[PDB]
């Protein structure tokens, strides 16, 4: 994983 | 030859999977992480199909709205930049990431940054 | 209703003639001045087709490459922003205009600005 | 005309 | 007359309390809200002390680091813009707000926006 | 130790000659090219004098108005960014260069870009 | 108060 | 010289 994709995932 | 069609990589872990059409269109898929359906998004944009011959780059831009069948971040990024050909070809961009906000929060709606895309992985 | 499809006007004398597809597509024509085919360009972009219901705007973006059958400025603009609904509907944007440059001149490739679009001309 | 469109036209 | 020295207001509820020195210096206090010591910060910047006389605005810029004896947001804003004289004088800016981050989070470090300052509260 | 005071270099051939004061001030000189009096300009700015201790960078910004005793470009640049410490220390910035324009030409007043500064050329 | 000052106040 | 300094020089 990576920071940018983690941000997107956290929005659902 | 435009040199743009193909797979490009940035330092955030993203993959830009682009087709440059004869009519100036950019189309394809943007991946925010590899190996996950939930990380794949539609992109669309435009490029200069008849660039200058003086050594100048090729102007282009595209958009991703961060919504697919699995996720919605209520956000969109635009990349504005230029393709630079050669043995070490690159796409150099500056970008604007806008999230939907209420009117009082509009001041914090838009992130700015820069990314260089390469034909080889970082 | 998305509220985006139709004709929009900025303060620079430009007109944004857009169709918002059910799939998230933005398509249409951007006019940098009225009344002349030489000032009409293709636009393409993306929008959030399922925005939040909590008072937030609708995220979107689009690109125009400044080439048509009459002109080529070897440049492209991307607009990143949000649609805000209601009786005084707006599309509020920030933009990046990149021109193709040599590598030596890349520091001066990109202009930045903002534009507010309205359904009534100023 | 306008300033922006004049700039575009001058590039040919 | 330079016309810059005095109190200016923006649409976010902030106050720019500035002195323009003969030598090009901008100094003073930036208030993010009124009537709160915790909302007052030092600013410093520079302006063109010999602008063009052809109707062009006066280029300028300043910085606030968001630290005082009460608060520290580990962040700084820079405003870059121009002063436009007349009966409805304005300072028109674009700005960059950077927060300290790790290298992996640097993509989300910087917000961008625009603000117009006026001599009467909006 | 803030780590900021000293001479820094960017890829455009510029030098950022800066002093970081105890009270959060940045002062010094910005050189757009080396070995020319006509290329030296005053800078002023601010930095976070008490940054986080969790691995984050140190927020900062500064301005140069492009006027000196030899030249005046009727323009100003602001750099906004962060200092990142260690053996390969850097100041990573994004910048806005605004020129004075008429109102009709304001759409073309402001260039945007990015520059990394390093302690070695 | 206001949104921007509240963001700063929240950061503390 | 360099491009950025040349641009400044050109403005006089």
């Amino acid at each position: 994983g990576n920071s940018f994709d983690d941000w997107l995932a956290s929005k659902g | 030859e435009a040199g743009i069609t193909g797979t490009w990589y940035n330092q955030l872990g993203s993959t830009f999977i682009v087709t440059a059409g004869a009519d100036g269109a950019l189309t394809g898929t943007y991946e925010s992480a590899v190996g996950n359906a939930e990380s794949r998004y539609v992109l669309t944009g435009r490029y200069d199909s008849a660039p200058a011959t003086d050594g100048s780059g090729t102007a282009l831009g595209w958009t991703v709205a961060w919504k697919n069948n699995y996720r919605n971040a209520h956000s969109a990024t635009t990349w504005s930049g230029q393709y630079v050909g050669g043995a070490e070809a690159r796409i150099n961009t500056q970008w604007l990431l806008t999230s939907g906000t209420t009117e009082a929060n509009a001041w914090k709606s838009t992130l700015v940054g820069h990314d260089t895309f390469t034909k080889v992985k970082p």
